[PDB]
C-alpha cells in the first residue's frame, strides 16, 4: 500500500533509471514482457512490487517512473530497446531540441512548454496511488537541459505538493576533470535553485567510482553502464526495506530526521561494502566486520572526497542478509574505538542501523558477484566543504572576466542571477564551518 | 554450519501449490491457500487469499 | 476476576506481545485453532485471565493492536499463534510517523487514537472486574514513544484508581539503531513519568550479553530475546493465574515496591537459565537459583547493581518448595550483602511463592529489584540529549509541526530534577 | 592445456589485449575470450558485428546470458578437473 | 584460537614460501586447489575458513620481480592463495639496498601494511610473525628492514622472528653482497626478536654428505628448511606431552637483548635406501644433532662457548631416553657450556610424526630432532663479514651507486661501529666470572 | 562433614588431578558417566568428602582448574572421567606465561585470579563443615609457580583458621626441562613457606628412579608417575574417608608433625611396591610393610634420608590388623635406628589404622616423614639460583614487567634464613 515515485532528466537520467529498473525487474521476477514467467499461474500473493509497479488487473505490470528528456535520441532507443512493451507510450516525454548544456535555454526557454506535460503525467501518477512514500529524482547537473528541468520540476513541485518528500541522487562534475567546459556555470545555478527546493541530495562523482571499479572490480577499461549498475544496486538496496520484510525496517520518511540536522545542510555522501567479483569473492568469508571497515574505508568512497578532512555529524549503515544485530553493535564499538574516525561533540550517538533479510540479487553480464551480506552507509559529516569551494573558484576564474555569459544573457536570464548563486554558495560556506566548530 | 553450496545451486528453484485446508472447524473449511517451498533451505510458507 | 488486558503499539510492543501471547499460550496448552487440549485442570480455571470465552468454545485474547503503519501486524498475522487475535483490534495508519515523536503524538496519533480508545474502552467495560493494564513499548521509535505514552496519559485520565505498567525499551547507546534515540526516549520518559504506575526497563545490549555469556549460544536472534522478554513477563503474572502459598498481585507489588510514587522505575532478572551442555551438568535447588538471581550480570539491563544501593527487592518463586529455606536463604544473602542495601528502612525484600512450576522447568524465579544503579541510563541519555541539543541538531522536524524548544527545555530539567531526586536518597542516612 | 583465463592480478602478456577492445567486463572474461578466440580480428568489420552499439549490443536479452554463463562455466570446469590422483602435483618439474 | 602471520620477501624468500607452504599443505591434507578433500582446529594455525569449502593461508608474498610472483600464480596453486596479497611491483632493486630502502619501497609498503592490517583484524589470537628474507639481495634486504621498522611501531611487543640467510664466507653469487648484509644486519639488530642462521654451504655439505646428492639444488636447502620450520612450528597445533610456544622462545633463549642470533641443527637426514636399516634411536640422533658436521650453519661450536639450547623431539620419544640423552651429551667433554648457566637445555616433545612428501629424499621417520642454539661461536661470521666490508670501505668501492639513490656517505660508519659493539658484547659475554 | 574442595592450576597439577580423580571414583565406584556402582555400603557413608550431589542422582568432583592456556583442559576434557567436572569450573586464559613467573603472577594473573576467586569463594561458602583446601602444583613453571602460590596467599588471607595442604613438584638438577627453574623455583618457595600449613615435596627424579628399580619396569611413564602420586595423596585422606581403630584427621597431622610453624616441608612414601613378576612370593606382613616404608629408596624424594636426622614421623595404615604388632614394629624400628632419631624429643612417630584396605590390596601404608635431609634439595637450588643470578642473565624479561633485583635478593636471603634455621635443630641437644 506503500509507493515511490521516481523521475529522471538528462540522458545520464535516463540511462540510470533504466539501469535501476531492470534490477528492479530481476529482483521482483518481472520478464520484460510484463507477465512473471508465462510458466507461473497461480501468483496473487506477495504484493511487494507495488513498492515500484501497479497491476493492470490482468497480466502485465508498469513503470511508477517517467523519462524526461530535450533531446529524443535516447527515448527513440528506449521505444526501440526490448523494455518497449514494459513502459507506457505516453509516459517517456521527448522534446525536439536541445538545451545543449545550457541552464538558461532548460530553465527560461524550452522547459517551460514540456514540463506541463510532465506535470500533468505526474499528476496522472498521484492520483492512482494512495501511500505514496515520496519522490525520487535523477538528474546530471553538468548539463544544462538536465539542471534546468530539474529545477524547473523541483521549484513547481515544492508548491503543488508542499511537504512531501524528496530525494535528488545528482552528480556533480569532478574535482579536475570535465568533458565540457562551461558546467561550472549551470552546475552552481542548480545548487542554488535545489538547495531549498529539495529535501536530500546525494554526491555521485564519477572519479570515485571509476577508482572504485579499477581497484575492486580489477576492470581496467569500464564504461559508464557499470557505474549506471552500481548505483542502481545502491538505490534498490536503499528501496529494498520498503518492500522486503526486516526485523528492523527504516522508511523514506526516517531519512532526514536522522541525517538531516539544519533544514540547508541536506547533502550526503554515500559508500558500499563490499564489491569484489566472482573469481576471489568465495575466497574469503566476508564477515560483517571486515564489510563495514571496508566500508568506512575514505578510498571505498563513491565521491571524491577526504572525509579525514571533515568532521563527520551522522551516519546511517544499512544490511542486507543474515547479518547479526549484535555482530553489528560489535562493529559499531571497534568503529568508535577507532581514533582516526570522530563524531562530533554534540552528536555522541551517530549511528542509524537498518536490517534487512533479503540478499543482494546478482544480475548478468554484471560486474559484482552473488554474496549474502551488503552495508550500505550515507553520511553527513563537514569534509562536504572542498568540493563547494573548488566548484566556487572555478566558477569565480571564469566570473572575474564575464566568459561564456553573453550565452546565458540573450537567452531570457538577467545579468544579476549569477550573484545570488554565489553569495548562496559563500553563506552555506560559512554555515558549514560555523557547524564544524564544538561549544 | 549452513551448508551454502545448496543455497548457492537451489535458490532459483520454488515451489507454489494450490492447497485446501481440513480441520474440525467449519468456517473455514471452503477457503483456498497457496503454499510455497524454497528448496534453498527448505523453508515452507503459507499463502491466505481473499477473494 | 481481576483480569487485565493487553494493548500494544509499535513494532517493537507489537512484536513483544506476539510471543508474549505465544509463551501464555503454551503454558495454558491452547491449540492454534483457539481448543483446549491441556492436561491439567488448573490450567481452565483462572483462563478468563487473559481469554475470553466464544461460541464453539474457543478463547480469544483481550489484546489491542496498534501502529501507524500496518506492515508490522500484516507480518505477525504470519506468525504462530498469530491467528488468535481479534480482528477487530487491528488499527493501522497509512502513513507512517518516520520516527518523529510530533508526528506519532501531536497531529496523526492524536487523530487515529479515537477508535483504539473507543475499542479499548469496549473491552475495558466489558470485563467482569478490571485489575489493571499493561502497555509494551519501546523508547527508540516515534510512534510508539509517542502514540504509547499519549494513551497512558488518556488511559489515566479516565481510570485513576486502576494499576498501569509499562514495559519499556529504552535505546543505550551501544546498540544505537537510530540517531534521534534520545530526543524521542527523553521525551517519552518526560511524559512516563507522570502517569506511569509502574515501569520497567529493557535493553537489548543486557539481551545479547545474556545470550552470549550466560547461555553461550552463538547466534542470539530477535526471536531470543523476545523469548527472555516473554518468560520475564509471565513471572510475573503467574502468581495471579495459579495457586500459590502467599498470592501477591500487583497491586500489592505497587505496595510494597515503590516507597515515593515518583520512584517507580525497575529492573528484572529471570531464573534458572543455562546452556544446554549444562543442563544436566548443573542442579536445581534453592540456593542455586538465589545466587543466580541476585548475582549482579544476571540483571536484565546493562546498568551495574553493585554501583548503588538496593531500595527494595520482590522475588517470585515458581515450584513446590519450603518456605523456610527461601526466607533463610533471603536473609542469608541480605546479611552477607548489607553495604549494598539501604540501612534506614529493614526488611527491604519480599517473598512470593506459586506451587505451579512453567512447563519444562521444576523451579523458577523471576526478580524485580528498585535500586539506585538505574541512575546510570538515565544520566547517559540526558548527556546525548544535551549534545545534540545544544547545537540545534535535527530540530527543524520537530519545530515545523507545532511543537517547541520550550517543551525539550522543561523534558531535559523534568528529567535532571528526577535523577538528582532519585540519587538524594542513596546518599540519605539515619 | 593452462587453464584459460588467469588470476586476477596477472602480470605479463594476455596476446591481442589492447589490439581489439575487450572493454567492460571483469577481467577473467577478457582473458578467457582472448585464450580461446571468440572475437573479430583485423581492422575491418563485416555488417553484421557493426551496428550493434552497447545498449543494442548488450544490456538485452534475457536468460540466453544464462545459458552462455553456464556453458562456459561448465566448459572451464571439465577443463580444470583435468587433475587427480594421490600424488600432490609434479610442481618439482614445473617450478 | 591461535594464529601466526608469515612474510615472505625476495626471490629466495618466495622460493623457501613454497617449498614451507607445500610441506604445510601435505601435512594438513588440504588439496593443491584448497578444498579439504573431506572425512578440528588444527588447520586454524596457518589457514582460515572461507565458510565453506577452501582455506586461505596467513602468508603474503612481496617482491618487486613479478617472474617468480607470476610463475606462482601459473603453478598448480594459482587457486590457492588469494590473488592481491602476493604483491609484485615493478622495478628491482638489483642488488642496490638503497635502491630498495630508499626509492622504491615505499610506494609498496604501504599495499603492504594494508594487507598487513586485513589479515590481522581476522586473527583473534595472533601468536606473531615469522619473516623470510634473502639478506644478500637489494630488494628483499631493503624490504625486510622496512617491514621490521614499520611493524616494530606499528605493533610493538609483538614477537617477530627471522629467518635471514647470511653469505657464506667464501661462496657466493654477488659482490656487492657485503654492504646490504651490513646494513640489514644493522637495521635488524634492534629491531629482530629472534635471527636465525641459514647460510648455504653448511646444508649443501648436509646434502653431499647424507642425502647423497652430489648434484642437488635450491629446492632442496628449501625443502629441509621447509622441515624445519614445521618442526618448529607443529608444537602449536598438534598435541604433545610438553608444549612449547613461540612466546616461549624469548622467555628462555635470550639472555640478553642484543644477543638474538641463534644457530639450527636437525636430525635425522638420510634417504630411504638406507633409512631402514638402522634402528634410529634417540641417542644417535641426538648425537648426530649436536654433531658440528651436521650443521646448517658453516660454524664450529667447538671454537665458542654455548649459552643455551631447546631441542624439539617428535614422534614417539619417551622423557626417560630424552633425559639419558641429556646426561650423556652433558658428561661429554667436547661440549662445554658456559659458566653462569647451570642448565641450558630446554626440550619439547610433540606426538605428531613428520610428514614425507612424494618425490623428496627424505624418507618416513617416526622420531625426528629439531635442535636451535645460542652459543658464543657466532662471531666469525660477523668478524669475516666485517673484514670483507673493511677491505671495500678502504679505498669506497661501490659508493657512488649507494650515495645516489638517497643515502648519504656516512650511513655505513653506524653499522660499522654497531657491528663492532656486537662483536666486544660476544666477547664480553663469553668470559667467566 | 569435615570436607576439603579441589584446586588445580598448571599443566603438571592438571595432570595429577586427572589421575587423582580417576583413583578416587574407581576406589568409590563411581562410573565416568557420574553413576554410582559401588558394591560396599561404605562406599556411600562418606562420599561427601571429595563428592557432591546433582540431580539425577549423579555426583560431581568439587575441583577448579585454572590455567593461562586452554590446552591441557581441553585435552584433559576428552580423557577418561573427565565429563565428570563441572564446565563453570575450568577458567583459562587466552595469551599464556610462556614460563614467566612475572607474567604468572603480576600481569595475567592478578587480573585473571578473580573468576577462580569467585567460584573457589562460592564452593567453599556452598559446603556444610569445611576442613580445609588442597593444591597440587608445579614448581617448575612459571603460570603455575605464580597463579597457585598468589591464589594461596588469597585464600590464607580470607580462611586464616582453615588448613592449607601444597603438593609441591620442584624440578631437580637430574631431569632439567626448562631453563628458568630455580628463578621461578626460588620466587615460589619465597612465598609459599610463608602462607602453606603444610607443603610435600615430590620429584620426578625420585619417581622415575623408584619405576626403574622397585617396580623394574622397561618404560616409566608419566602416567604411572601420575597414578603412584595419586595413590599417595589418597593414602593420606582414606582414613577421614574410612572407618578405622584411630581416626586422624589433617589437623591431627597438622598438630603432631610440625614442631615449629616455619618447619612445614614433608617428604611422601607409598608401600608395598613390587613388580609385575614378583606379586606371589612376596607375603603381606607388618615386617615387610615396615621395612619397605622405611627403605631409603621407597622415598619419594632423591634427598638421602641417612644424610640426617628425622624431627618426626607419620604412617597410615589401610587392612584389617593387630595394633600390637604395629605398636611393636614401629618401638623396634625407633629403638635399631636411634642415631637417625632427633633425641631431644622422645616417641616422634605417630601411627593411624583404617580397617578399609585400597581396592586390589590387602594392606597399605602411606608414610610421610618430617627430617632435616630436606636441606639438599633448598641448597642446590640456592645454588643454581645464585649461579644464574651473579651475571644478570635471564633477568630483563622478570624486570620489565614490575619486578626488581631487591625481590630476588629478598627471597635469596629467606631461602638462605630458612635452611639456615631447619639445619640448627639437626645439631642441637639436650
Ligand atoms: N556517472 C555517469 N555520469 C554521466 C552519465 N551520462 C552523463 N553523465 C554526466 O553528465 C554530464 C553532462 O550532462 P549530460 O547527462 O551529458 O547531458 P544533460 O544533463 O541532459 O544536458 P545536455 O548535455 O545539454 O543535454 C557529464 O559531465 C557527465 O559527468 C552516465 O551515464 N553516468
Ligand atoms: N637458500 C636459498 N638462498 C637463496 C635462494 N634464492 C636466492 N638466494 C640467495 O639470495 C642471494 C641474492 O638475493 P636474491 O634472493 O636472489 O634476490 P633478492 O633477495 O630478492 O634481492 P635482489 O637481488 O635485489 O633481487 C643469492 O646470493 C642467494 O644466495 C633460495 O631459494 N634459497
Ligand atoms: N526484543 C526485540 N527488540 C527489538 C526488535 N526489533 C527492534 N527492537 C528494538 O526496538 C527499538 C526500535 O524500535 P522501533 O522499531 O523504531 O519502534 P517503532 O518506531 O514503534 O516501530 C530498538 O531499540 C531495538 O533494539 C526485536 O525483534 N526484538
Ligand atoms: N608427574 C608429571 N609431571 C609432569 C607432567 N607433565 C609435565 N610434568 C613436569 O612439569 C614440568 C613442566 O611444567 P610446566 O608445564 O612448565 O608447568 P606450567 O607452566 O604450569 O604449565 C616438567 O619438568 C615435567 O617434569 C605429567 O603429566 N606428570
Ligand atoms: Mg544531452
Amino acid at each position: 500500500m506503500r509507493e515511490v515515485i521516481s523521475i529522471h532528466v538528462g540522458q545520464g537520467g535516463i540511462q540510470v533509471g533504466n539501469a535501476c529498473w531492470e534490477l528492479f525487474c530481476l529482483e521482483h521476477g518481472i520478464q520484460p514482457d510484463g507477465q512473471m514467467p508465462s510458466d507461473k499461474t497461480i501468483g496473487g500473493g506477495d504484493d511487494a512490487f507495488n513498492t515500484f509497479f501497479s497491476e493492470t488487473g490482468a497480466g502485465k505490470h508498469v513503470p511508477r517512473a517517467v523519462f524526461l528528456d530535450l533531446e529524443p535520441t535516447v527515448i527513440d532507443e528506449v521505444r526501440t530497446g526490448t523494455y518497449r512493451q514494459l513502459f507506457h507510450p505516453e509516459q517517456l516525454i521527448s522534446g525536439k531540441e536541445d538545451a545543449a548544456n545550457n541552464f538558461a535555454r532548460g530553465h527560461y526557454t524550452i522547459g517551460k512548454e514540456i514540463v506541463d506535460l510532465c506535470l500533468d503525467r505526474i499528476r496522472k501518477l498521484a492520483d492512482n496511488c494512495t501511500g505514496l512514500q515520496g519522490f525520487l529524482v535523477f538528474n546530471s547537473v553538468g548539463g544544462g537541459t538536465g539542471s534546468g528541468l530539474g529545477s524547473l520540476l523541483l521549484e513547481r513541485l515544492s508548491v503543488d505538493y508542499g511537504k512531501k518528500s524528496k530525494l535528488g541522487f545528482t552528480i556533480y562534475p569532478s574535482p579536475q576533470v570535465s568533458t565540457a567546459v562551461v558546467e561550472p556555470y549551470n552546475s552552481i545555478l542548480s545548487t542554488h535553485s535545489l538547495l531549498e527546493h529539495t529535501d536530500v541530495a546525494v554526491m555521485l562523482d564519477n572519479e570515485a567510482i571509476y577508482d572504485i571499479c579499477r581497484r575492486n572490480l580489477d576492470i581496467e577499461r569500464p564504461t559508464y553502464t557499470n557505474l549506471n549498475r552500481l548505483i542502481a544496486q545502491v538505490i534498490s538496496s536503499l528501496t529494498a526495506s520498503l518492500r522486503f520484510d526486516g526485523a528492523l525496517n527504516v522508511d523514506i520518511t526516517e531519512f532526514q530526521t536522522n541525517l538531516v540536522p539544519y533544514p540547508r545542510i541536506h547533502f550526503m555522501l554515500s559508500s558500499y561494502a563490499p564489491i569484489i567479483s566472482a573469481e576471489k569473492a568465495y575466497h574469503e568469508q566476508l564477515s560483517v566486520a571486515e564489510i563495514t571497515n571496508s566500508a568506512f574505508e575514505p578510498a571505498n568512497m563513491m565521491a571524491k572526497c577526504d572525509p579525514r578532512h571533515g568532521k563527520y555529524m551522522a551516519c546511517s549503515m544499512m544490511y542486507r542478509g543474515d547479518v547479526v544485530p549484535k555482530d553489528v553493535n560489535a562493529s559499531i564499538a571497534t568503529i568508535k574505538t577507532k581514533r582516526t574516525i570522530q563524531f562530533v561533540d554534540w552528536c555522541p550517538t551517530g549511528f542509524k542501523v537498518g536490517i534487512n533479510y533479503q540478499p543482494p540479487t546478482v544480475v548478468p553480464g554484471g560486474d559484482l558477484a552473488k554474496v549474502m551480506r551488503a552495508v550500505c552507509m550515507i553520511s553527513n559529516s563537514t569534509a562536504i566543504a572542498e568540493v563547494f569551494s573548488r566548484l566556487d573558484h572555478k566558477f569565480d576564474l571564469m566570473y572575474a572576466k564575464r566568459a561564456f555569459v553573453h550565452w546565458y544573457v540573450g537567452e531570457g536570464m538577467e545579468e544579476g542571477e549569477f550573484s545570488e548563486a554565489r553569495e548562496d554558495l559563500a553563506a552555506l560556506e560559512k554555515d558549514y564551518e560555523e557547524v564544524g566548530i564544538e561549544t | 554450519r549452513k551448508d551454502i553450496n545448496k543455497m548457492y545451486t537451489q535458490d532459483q528453484y520454488i515451489l507454489r501449490f494450490e492447497g485446501k485446508l481440513i480441520s474440525q472447524n467449519k468456517e473455514d473449511n471452503h477457503r483456498k491457500f497457496i503454499i510455497s517451498f524454497f528448496c534453498g533451505d527448505d523453508t515452507i510458507m503459507v499463502y491466505e487469499t481473499a477473494d | 476476576m481481576r483480569e487485565i488486558v493487553h494493548i500494544q503499539g509499535g513494532q517493537c510492543g507489537n512484536q513483544i506481545g506476539a510471543k508474549f501471547w505465544e509463551v501464555i499460550s503454551d503454558e495454558h496448552g491452547i491449540d492454534p485453532t483457539g481448543t483446549y487440549h491441556g492436561d491439567s485442570d488448573l490450567q481452565l480455571e483462572r483462563i478468563n485471565v487473559y481469554y475470553n470465552e466464544a461460541t464453539g468454545g474457543r478463547y480469544v485474547p483481550r489484546a489491542i493492536l496498534m501502529d501507524l503503519e500496518p506492515g508490522t501486524m500484516d507480518s505477525v498475522r504470519a506468525g504462530p499463534f498469530g491467528q488468535l487475535f481479534r480482528p477487530d483490534n487491528f488499527v493501522f495508519g497509512q502513513t507512517g510517523a518516520g520516527n518523529n515523536w510530533a508526528k506519532g503524538h501531536y497531529t496523526e496519533g492524536a487523530e487515529l487514537i479515537d477508535s483504539v480508545l473507543d475499542v479499548v474502552r469496549k473491552e475495558a467495560e466489558g470485563c467482569d472486574c478490571l485489575q489493571g493494564f499493561q502497555i509494551t513499548h519501546s523508547l527508540g521509535g516515534g510512534t510508539g514513544s509517542g502514540m504509547g505514552t499519549l494513551l497512558i496519559s488518556k488511559v489515566r485520565e479516565e481510570y485513576p484508581d486502576r494499576i498501569m505498567e509499562t514495559f519499556s525499551v529504552v535505546p543505550s547507546p551501544k546498540v544505537s539503531d537510530t540517531v534521534v534515540e534520545p530526543y524521542n526516549a527523553t521525551l517519552s520518559v518526560h511524559q512516563l513519568v507522570e502517569n506511569a504506575d509502574e515501569c520497567m526497563v529493557i535493553d537489548n545490549e543486557a539481551l545479547y550479553d545474556i545470550c552470549f555469556r550466560t547461555l553461550k549460544l552463538t547466534t542470539p536472534t530477535y526471536g531470543d530475546l523476545n523469548h527472555l522478554v516473554s518468560a520475564a513477563m509471565s513471572g510475573v503474572t503467574c502468581c495471579l493465574r495459579f495457586p500459590g502459598q502467599l498470592n501477591s498481585d500487583l497491586r500489592k507489588l505497587a505496595v510494597n515496591l515503590i516507597p515515593f510514587p515518583r520512584l517507580h522505575f525497575f529492573m528484572i532478572g529471570f531464573a534458572p537459565l543455562t546452556s544446554r551442555g549444562s543442563q544436566q551438568y548443573r542442579a536445581l535447588t534453592v540456593p542455586e537459583l538465589t545466587q543466580q538471581m541476585f548475582d549482579a550480570k544476571n540483571m536484565m539491563c546493562a546498568a551495574d547493581p553493585r554501583h548503588g544501593r538496593y531500595l527494595t527487592a520482590s522475588a517470585l518463586f515458581r515450584g513446590r518448595m519450603s518456605t523456610k529455606e527461601v526466607d533463610e536463604q533471603m536473609l542469608n544473602v541480605q546479611n552477607k550483602n548489607s553495604s549494598y542495601f539501604v540501612e534506614w528502612i529493614p526488611n527491604n525484600i519480599k517473598s512470593s511463592i506459586c506451587d505451579i512450576p512453567p512447563k519444562g522447568l521444576k523451579m523458577a524465579v523471576t526478580f524485580v529489584g528498585n535500586s539506585t544503579a538505574i541512575q546510570e541510563m538515565f544520566k547517559r541519555v540526558a548527556e546525548q540529549f544535551t549534545a545534540m541539543f545544544r547545537r540545534k541538531a535535527f530540530l527543524h522536524w520537530y519545530t515545523g509541526e507545532g511543537m517547541d524548544e520550550m517543551e525539550f527545555t522543561e523534558a531535559e530539567s523534568n528529567m535532571n530534577d528526577l535523577v538528582s531526586e532519585y540519587q538524594q536518597y542513596q546518599d540519605a542516612t539515619a | 592445456n593452462q587453464a584459460k583465463s588467469h588470476i586476477p592480478g596477472y602480470a605479463g602478456y594476455i596476446p591481442g589485449i589492447r589490439s581489439e577492445n575487450m572493454y567492460g567486463k571483469t577481467y577473467g572474461k577478457i582473458t578467457y575470450m582472448s585464450v580461446t578466440n571468440q572475437h573479430h580480428k583485423g581492422p575491418d568489420l563485416p555488417p553484421d558485428l557493426r551496428y550493434t552499439s552497447t545498449v543494442k549490443g548488450e544490456f538485452t536479452d534475457q536468460k540466453g546470458v544464462k545459458k552462455q554463463e553456464l556453458l562456459r562455466q561448465a566448459v572451464i570446469e571439465e577443463a580444470k578437473i583435468t587433475s587427480s590422483g594421490y600424488g600432490s602435483s609434479p610442481l618439482r618439474t614445473k617450478y
